[PDB]
Formats: C-alpha cells, structure tokens, sequence
C-alpha cells in the first residue's frame, strides 16, 4: 500500500509545458528586478529560491560526529534460550 | 586612406531622402516617394525599401556620384547607415506618439522600455536590430554591373553585384535566428546576443557584476519571446 500511494503521488505530480514566469512584489539581486521562475509553480509560496541547487557547508574532519557499531541483531529462538539458560 | 565620419554621410542620406522627386502626372505638384514610404513604415503599413542607386546617381544633388560609388563599393556597411537614418526620420516624423503593437516582440519592447523607466542607456541596453524593425535593399540597372555567374571572382567580394539566370533548387521557408535573448536565473538580468553568420555559441555563465560578485553561480535560460527570428 505504501508502494502504491507514493508512486501515484510521484506521477501525478508532473505537469506537461513550461513557459517562464514573474513574481510581482518580490525583489531580485540586481537594480530594477522582479524574481522570475522557470516552471508552473500552483502558488508563490511553493518557491524555493532554488536552494536545491546550493552545496551544503562541512564541518572539518576532526569535528563531526562518529557513531560506535556494535553488530546487533535479533537471533533466532534456539540461540537466545541457550543464552538465557 | 578610410572614412569613418559616419555623421557626414548620414546627412548626405538624409539629404537624399528630402529632396528627390517626381512631377504630379497632373502638373499639380511634386511627390517625394521615398519619404512617404517612410512614412508607411511609421505608421506600420510596410516593412522594407527598396532603393535604387541610379536614382541617387542621377540626383540633383552635391556629392550624389561619390555616395553611389561608395553605397556599391562597401554596400555591407552602408545598410546600417540607411537604417539609421530610417530610424531619424521615423523618430522625426512620429515625436511623442508610439507606433503600435502588432506582435510580441512588440509588445515586449514597448512594456519593457516603459518598465526600464519606471538615448544612452537605451542604446547601451539594446542591440540596434532589436530596435530597429523594418528592412532595406538595394538595386541596380545600369549594364555596368551585369554579370554572369562565371564572373564574380575575388574583386567582387563586398560589393553590389547584379545578374540575371534561371532558378534550379528552393527551398521552404524556415526560421532563421537573429537575436537571442537570455535571462538569469537568481539576479534577473538579461543578456542580448546578435548572430551574425550560419553559427553562434551560446554564453554559459551570467556576466552581470551583482551576480559575479556574489558568486551566485545562475545559469542563463534562453528566451524565444524576446529573441528575434527573420523568414
Ligand atoms: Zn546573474
């Protein structure tokens, strides 16, 4: 059922053509500039300002979090009543 | 041992266009064709002139056989001179009026130099191809510049060059680009590139200095709304 749902989700998401668009009230980075888009956005509140596009900062190796793994598992019943015993 | 006083010549032009004529077939006066033809053009009834050079040859005028024989002797630069004197005379005749909007292009210009305000500026933003809509040809009839296939050679290459023969292949009309027009993805800037030639390479990065700086990294998009096509 989650198959399902989210395939039908994913294909009825895509819309057919394209165009280009402005955001009238929204200033751009240079002198004079409306922002402008290049897809069928539904609202303007789905905008993004294409931050998927933007790589995402590191931290340096000394300084990012490590885990410790112990290899864990749920064993079979056989196993863990001689373990119990 | 070049000319390059491009002031000079366009006067000699405009002279040209002022004062050639023909009698009224009734006596009752004088027409002045190629001015109303501009005129035509300014009111949008028209698209191109067709000039003939033995009329200016055989003007009235002072300089009139120099203009002739440099209008066939670098007929590739004198094009533009003619359009923009054209253009003068449009802006003359036409004053605070606005031509009308027929196309898209049309449109876009005239909502985008009204959005620009809201003669330098306009001329650095602009390429003049994209200001300047109409077309203007040339022809001969004296025998001095009848030729035949066989002779064109490389003393000919630049200049006015009339023939006559018979059509083999034709092809059908496609669209040919002019100008292409891009926009910026994150600072909204437009770039405007003139094609010369069978071949052009589309820019990749955004050369606006905002967008450099910030090192914003925005593709450029092309646009087919403001781009110019010709048949
Ligand atoms: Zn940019």
């Amino acid at each position: 059922e989650n198959h399902v749902v989210k395939e039908t989700q994913k294909r009825k998401s895509f819309s057919r053509f394209g165009g280009s668009y402005t955001i009238k009230g929204l200033k751009g980075i240079s002198a004079n500039s409306s922002q402008v888009v290049f897809k069928p956005i539904q609202n303007v509140e789905k905008h993004n300002f294409l931050d998927d596009r933007k790589a995402k900062k590191r931290a340096p190796r000394n300084r990012r979090p490590f885990e410790i793994d112990t290899n864990s598992h749920f064993a079979s019943s056989e196993v863990r009543g001689m373990l119990r015993d | 041992t070049y000319n390059t006083d491009w002031a000079a010549e366009k006067t000699k032009i405009r002279s040209f266009f002022d004062e050639y004529y023909v009698d009224n077939e009734d006596g009752s006066g004088k027409a002045f064709p190629y001015r109303d033809q501009v005129f035509e053009i300014a009111r949008r009834d028209k698209q191109a002139i067709v000039v003939n050079v033995d009329h200016i040859k055989e003007s009235d005028i002072p300089d009139a056989l120099e203009l002739s024989e440099a209008i066939t002797s670098n007929t590739k630069r004198y094009e533009v001179l003619f359009k923009d004197t054209i253009s003068d005379m449009i802006q003359d005749y036409l004053g605070d009026k606005q031509a009308p909007v027929i196309d898209a292009l049309d449109a876009y210009m005239f909502q985008r130099l009204h959005m620009d305000r809201n003669l330098q500026d306009k001329r650095k933003k602009y390429p003049p191809q994209l200001l300047q809509r109409f077309e203007v040809y040339f022809t001969t009839d004296d025998a001095a510049h009848e030729t035949c296939v066989r002779n064109i050679k490389a003393t000919e290459i630049g200049h006015l060059v009339s023939m006559k023969g018979v059509v083999i292949r034709a092809t059908e009309v496609k669209p040919c680009v002019e100008v292409m027009t891009y926009t910026c993805d994150t600072c909204a800037a437009e770039v405007y590139q003139p094609v010369k030639g069978m071949q052009f390479t589309p820019p990749v990065n955004c050369p606006n200095k905002e967008c450099v700086e910030a090192k914003a990294n925005g593709r450029l998009h092309m646009q087919l709304r403001g781009s110019k096509f010709v048949k």
